[PDB]
């Protein structure tokens, strides 16, 4: 997460596909976010200290075989959001937080 | 009661015909549960 004056990275357990024997609990991308950084639940949007972090209101940024996994499982889902992808065990999020915002 | 010889929890007659892992426990492979994901190994029972 850049908010824009200093930066916070945080690792988040994701379950290996191909493996019967691993339990680790799945999570959403939305949860993911909310639970590495703490931030608050407003109403239905996420909040950092005092910045809106939700999907909308900054960019996102990941590497190439992220976006390609985000992309290929937004096909095979309904409400299309980012942050309903379920953190497969290798992504690259980059929240980037925008200088102003309306 | 099943043999172990060398002492490295699985049974003796598993490691020569075939075993694999559930729930932490070394189970006999029965080929059914090839779809499920569990692949099926071999080693030395000594
Ligand atoms: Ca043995």
């Amino acid at each position: 997460l850049d908010t824009g004056s200093q930066t916070f990275e945080r690792r988040v357990a994701a379950k290996e596909q191909g493996n019967p024997e691993d339990k680790t609990p799945e999570i959403t991308i939305g949860e993911a976010i909310k639970k590495a950084f703490s931030a608050t639940k407003n109403g239905e949007l996420l909040y950092f200290n005092g910045i809106p972090i939700d999907e909308s209101c900054v960019e996102l940024i990941f590497d190439d075989n992220t976006s390609e996994i985000i992309k290929e499982q937004l096909k095979y889902l309904d409400d299309k959001k980012i942050y309903n992808v379920k953190l497969e065990r290798g992504m690259n999020i980059l929240i980037k937080v925008p200088s102003y915002f309306t | 009661e099943d043999l172990d010889t060398d002492n490295d929890n699985i049974p003796d007659a598993y490691e020569k015909n075939g075993y694999t892992i559930k729930d932490s426990i070394a189970v006999k492979w029965n080929d059914s549960f090839a779809e499920q994901g569990y692949k099926k190994y071999v080693s030395s029972y000594l």
